[PDB]
């Protein structure tokens, strides 16, 4: 007899888009990314140490690359008359960029 | 260290997509993004560790990462160099 | 005036630029005017970026330029954004833009 | 695949 | 020890452009990295130009051509004008 | 009564794809491209001479670039569930490549 | 002169690129793209020739211009 | 010579001269030219092995640019190395997308 | 008549090593020479950058090895490093 205030799907998504394009703080949590970086590095040399600045630089580079990739992915998804990005969109973006063979 | 790629949670990928201007995200996108991120990190950390080994250091310095990114064509400002 | 920058009327170090050109393995010899020209170009580009960064900082009612303002200055300028097309600015963020089709009707 | 020499 | 940088010179340029505007440490580092990057680009292109022409010296002409190649249109024009004016002032003094 | 052997539309297209991916000769006539190169150059410097090898190198680079662009354009069109390449396909390919702003 | 890049020539380039069906407007777009690419490459080449104080554009100038843009070309004395 | 002293076909002397005159560093070590010449010879040997294979597949005894392009692009690692390289008179690999083939 | 240098003879020797009964065309030889020059420049430039980063004034075989490991992909880098080390050891053996 009242109904809660549910925003129509796609509204909070746009609000989040605005919020996260307005800000600059890193979006990936720091500890999980550091653990991932160390695990990946473990396959090239054992008993490696990382300067905190090194992990931060890796995180910034990775986040910037992923954001640019998602921009290209959204462009491809819109090109297909879609609104949802799908793995095929990421694959096409990477293929055109020249990253994926 | 095992199964840390899943540390890049679904909401984190959602935030990255939102910063990229994405409104709707398919469910399969998260695993694909994790794979792409793993490939990128493997490509970068390989060169970073190569630089570290050449310097005969056991510590990967931020300047090694910066050199690796510059080598790959992704120059990064704000960490020296 | 003693400093070579003063002779060239620059704020950037002509002497330091000359030393780097020499200890950079760019060529066997380095002309006398090359450091002056390079210092002038670097000064011009620095001023060009800082003008727009300061404008962006003012738009935010901020006295200090932070990396976000540098990112806005670079990306909102066509020529500068083309110069730094393959550059990531830490803490820069992205230019706010949303594709038209994603907006409500 | 893997190279010879 | 001594870690050289372009902090002071970029600050002088800033105060000459926006006298009432400061710069944060992170922005300072980014600007210093940018100056180093552009220095490397122009110097490398000038080195390549000298090598291509079987020339052993990097003159102001090489730097000018490297700037014209590296920078886009309006930026290249204005940078060339600034460089030539600075070199002329230097030669006069 | 009589009837021509008209191939179903899209068959000669495949035959031409096979023929032109199997060969290596340049697909743009030499003389028109040379005239185009001279006209573009005359904007930058007057009374310019061109080494024949210079124009040939320009043609090779241009044709290779256009062929790669058309490969990416075809991928983009297929991504849109189409078979025809349309200017929006070229625009998306260039935008993702980073060529067009 | 830009129209010297004929419709059949762009068709051949598209075919070598694996394109089966080509829209009508693709030809003008391709002419524009080719014009932009040639403008960039020839501008760099002419810059190189001017710096060398030459009135002739040599294949080496074109090769260096392409190498500048990340389009290294083999087969012309690179 | 120094190539014979190292068992190489490529010139260690010429490579040393090019390293010194190329403005790469103030001094060039003694083993640097040998190492670089060995790497260059190895890479040319790999490219030529694949190109001669392609020429044989084409029933030709002389390698032309087409064979070099086929060898480079078919091989994953060489193609990655020469990713941003265009080989004059090389053409492209025959490749047609699946959806474009007739049903 | 100017004396222009090239890698033609060494490329031909390597070819006769790998494919004894196979020639090469002038255009293909030019492409191979360009490829050798390009790889030389890439490796030498990366080695120079490595030496500069480490505040070292000499390009040693170690710098070349690290440059090769950076530039070439996985298996190609492995085999190139193996050949380089083999050549260096064989060289230092003889005098």
């Amino acid at each position: 007899v009242k109904k809660p205030h549910r925003y129509r799907p796609g509204t909070v998504a746009l609000r989040e888009i605005r919020r996260y394009q307005k800000s600059t703080e890193l979006l990936i949590r720091k500890l999980p990314f550091q653990r991932l970086v160390r695990e990946i590095a473990q396959d090239f040399k054992t008993d490696l140490r990382f300067q905190s600045s090194a992990v931060m630089a890796l995180q910034e580079a990775s986040e910037a690359y992923l954001v640019a990739l998602f921009e290209d992915t959204n462009l491809c998804a819109i090109h297909a008359k879609r609104v949802t990005i799908m793995p095929k969109d990421i694959q096409l973006a990477r293929r055109i960029r020249g990253e994926r063979a | 260290l095992r199964d840390n790629i899943q540390g890049i949670t679904k909401p984190a990928i959602r935030r990255l997509a939102r910063r990229g201007g994405v409104k709707r995200i398919s469910g399969l996108i998260y695993e694909e993004t994790r794979g792409v991120l793993k490939v990128f990190l493997e490509n970068v950390i390989r060169d970073a560790v190569t630089y570290t080994e050449h310097a005969k250091r056991k510590t990967v310095t931020a300047m090694d990462v910066v050199y690796a990114l510059k080598r790959q064509g992704r120059t990064l400002y704000g960490f020296g160099g | 005036a003693k400093t070579r920058s003063s002779r060239a009327g620059l704020q950037f170090p002509v002497g330091r630029v000359h030393r780097l050109l020499r200890k950079g393995n760019y060529a066997e010899r380095v002309g006398a005017g090359a450091p002056v020209y390079l210092a002038a170009v670097l000064e011009y580009l620095t001023a060009e970026i800082l003008e727009l960064a300061g404008n962006a900082a003012r738009d935010n009612k901020k006295t200090r330029i932070i990396p976000r303002h540098l990112q806005l200055a670079v990306r909102n300028d066509e020529e500068l954004n083309k110069l730094l097309g393959r550059v990531t600015i830490a803490q820069g963020g992205v230019l706010p833009n949303i594709q038209s089709v994603l907006l409500p009707k | 695949x893997x190279r010879x020499x | 020890t001594r870690k050289e940088s372009y902090a002071i010179y970029v600050y002088k340029v800033l105060k000459q452009v926006h006298p009432d505007t400061g710069i944060s440490s992170k922005a300072m580092s980014i600007m210093n990295s940018f100056v180093n990057d552009v220095f490397e680009r122009i110097a490398g292109e000038a080195s390549r130009l000298a090598h291509y022409n079987k020339r052993s010296t990097i003159t102001s002409r090489e730097i000018q051509t490297a700037v014209r190649l590296l920078l886009p249109g309006e930026l290249a024009k204005h940078a060339v004008s600034e460089g030539t004016k600075a070199v002329t002032k230097y030669t006069s003094a």
